[PDB]
């Protein structure tokens, strides 16, 4: 009787050449429809909102304006309560923590991400 | 099994500060956003803002912000609003609501009364509202209590505890030319009832911590 | 922010009309995720917190009875009342939940009509405890009545009063719906006990003449 479900993301830092594309997952378990809850990130250090899902849409105007034209959410298994936060151009200030939510009503976990943004050369 | 509780002075000076507490029983408290509701009666409710206990997070209303602050303590499950540089608007009855997955603000606390005034405050006088001949129709009879020169609202009037109900009007306050509040509080009982029954009337008034109880019998003659 | 408007501002029925209730709302309340309208309505009985009967437009909460339903969709909803009960005498809310900052409606108080009933009259005489402290209170009480409008008035040794004494009403039962008005006469122990005769007279619409209720000082 509780929708109450557990928020799960990589489990181990993600890895990124420098200037390339990043791929944050996160979902729900068990997993169930997240299409009409809240879901979104936070940049660790000041809890700035790198990207924000909300009643359908993305909503942008919430959004960090350093972040903006710079994520998406892949929604293909949103309905599997799955979603992956896509950064562009990475850079070094894309280095460390992030932190993923869904907020299922009243109800909201989250879960710990961290992104190694590694030089090539 | 969910249940949110409140309380906080009930009484404080203009330009001062107000935190009332929200204890939550029943549940995982870290994972439900909590919900603070004003309502003033010539007014409905209005939305303050809510909190996430445990990741610490925060959403107030345009309106409250600077007025309002939210915070937590997971030790006691217990949600605090502190609102500052009090005004008579800010006189009224706030709650606190929580919800779970499917809404959000099911659950309703008790709600405190928080008045703002450079006044203070006075306990209770409670006067019994002795049953009678004069007090008798039918093989019905009606006591009562007359709780007097309080301030500031509310107090909390009960009979044995609850071993009454029915019958039982307690009358809204009314403000004594005295700026004080009165309030008679009567029970209509079995004519027969009264000579077995203990009629006592709980007075409450925690702004003041009282806690009287008078039993209100015919007499000793 | 979206604003609320619920009408009537007030409707007063009998025991098993039917009953709607309007809220428009100044802008839409559809997750589009869920395709649902986010949508809350309320009902408030004096006293205590408010009780939430249905949420998403049109959706039951757990134990709210089946006479209740709410619908509509858009910037417009309604809630109806299929068979109204006496217990359903509240203030009844509607409430943006779904987008920030979540707003009430002004709501939409529900009065309960009935037939006439007559007041119980019953009169309080001081308590001897109060004198000792100098001021003394008169109780004249009016048991469960219908309509609301009746005059009470004090007279001491037949001596009408004025601004002497003030009266309370209850919010309509939740049982019989009716009323119970208390008028306190308050006087000093000085003026007390400078009279004989204390007495409250009674005028309503249950009563074929008025009645008059009263006591002789020291008794």
């Amino acid at each position: 009787g509780s929708g109450q479900f557990r928020v799960i993301g990589p489990g181990h830092p993600i890895r990124a050449l420098v200037g390339d594309e990043a791929e944050l997952p996160c979902r729900i378990s068990p997993g169930k429809n997240a299409t009409g809850m809240e879901v979104g990130w936070y940049r660790s250090p000041f809890s700035r909102v790198v990207h924000l899902y909300r009643n359908g849409k993305d909503q942008d105007a919430e959004q960090a304006p350093e972040y903006r034209g710079r994520t998406e959410l892949l929604k293909e298994s949103i309905g599997e309560g799955k979603v992956a936060l896509r950064i562009q151009n990475v850079r070094f200030s894309d280095e460390g923590g992030y932190t993923c939510f869904f907020r299922d009503h009243s109800y909201q976990e989250e879960a710990a991400v961290e992104l190694k943004v590694e030089d090539p050369f | 099994e969910v249940k949110l509780h409140e309380s906080g002075a009930g009484l404080v000076k203009p330009g001062a500060s107000v935190e009332i507490s929200c204890k939550a029983t029943g549940y995982t408290f870290s994972s439900f956003w909590i919900e603070w509701v004003k309502q003033r009666p010539g007014h409905g409710l209005e939305w303050i803002g809510e909190i996430l206990p445990g990741r610490g997070r925060t959403n107030y209303n345009e309106k409250f912000k600077g007025k309002a602050t939210f915070t937590a303590e997971t030790s006691s499950n217990t949600a605090y609003m502190q609102l500052s540089s009090l005004t008579s608007e800010d006189s009224a009855v706030y709650y606190c609501a929580t919800g779970n997955t499917m809404v959000n603000m099911p659950y309703w606390g008790q709600g405190t009364t928080v008045t703002v005034s450079s006044a203070s405050t006075k306990g209770p006088s409670v006067f019994p509202l002795a049953p009678s001949s004069k007090s008798t129709s039918g093989g019905t009879a009606a006591l009562g209590c007359l709780v007097k020169d309080y301030f500031p609202e509310p107090v909390t009037v009960s009979w044995n505890s609850g071993a009454l109900t029915s019958g039982v009007h307690t009358f809204p306050a009314v403000l004594q030319s005295s700026g004080l509040y009165s309030l008679s509080s009567v029970v209509t009982v079995p004519s027969s009832s009264l000579g077995t029954q203990t009629y006592i009337c709980n007075v409450n008034h925690k702004p003041s911590n009282t806690k009287v109880d008078k039993k209100v019998e015919p007499k000793s003659c | 922010d979206i604003e609320l408007t619920q009408s009537p501002s007030s409707l007063a029925v009998s025991a098993g009309e039917k009953v709607t209730m309007s809220c428009k709302s100044s802008q839409s309340l559809l997750n589009s995720g869920n395709q649902k309208n986010y949508l809350a309505w309320y009902q408030q009985k004096p006293g205590l917190p408010p009780k939430l009967l249905i949420y998403g437009a049109s959706t039951r909460e757990s134990g709210v009875p089946d006479r209740f339903t709410g619908s509509g969709s858009g910037t417009d909803f309604t809630l109806t009342i299929s068979s109204v009960q006496a217990e359903d005498l509240a203030v009844y809310y509607c409430q943006n939940d779904h987008s920030y900052p979540l707003t009430f409606g002004a709501g939409t108080k529900l009065e309960i009509k009935r037939t006439v009933a007559a007041p119980s009259v019953f009169i309080f005489p001081p308590s001897d405890e109060q004198l000792k402290s100098g001021t003394a209170s008169v109780v004249c009480l009016l048991n469960n009545f219908y309509p609301r409008e009746a005059k009470v008035q004090w007279k001491v040794d037949n001596a009408l009063q004025s601004g002497n004494s003030q009266e309370s009403v209850t919010e309509q039962d939740s049982k019989d719906s009716t009323y119970s008005l208390s008028s306190t006469l308050t006087l000093s122990k000085a003026d007390y006990e400078k009279h004989k005769v204390y007495a409250c007279e009674v005028t309503h619409q249950g009563l074929s003449s008025p009645v008059t209720k009263s006591f002789n000082r020291g008794e």
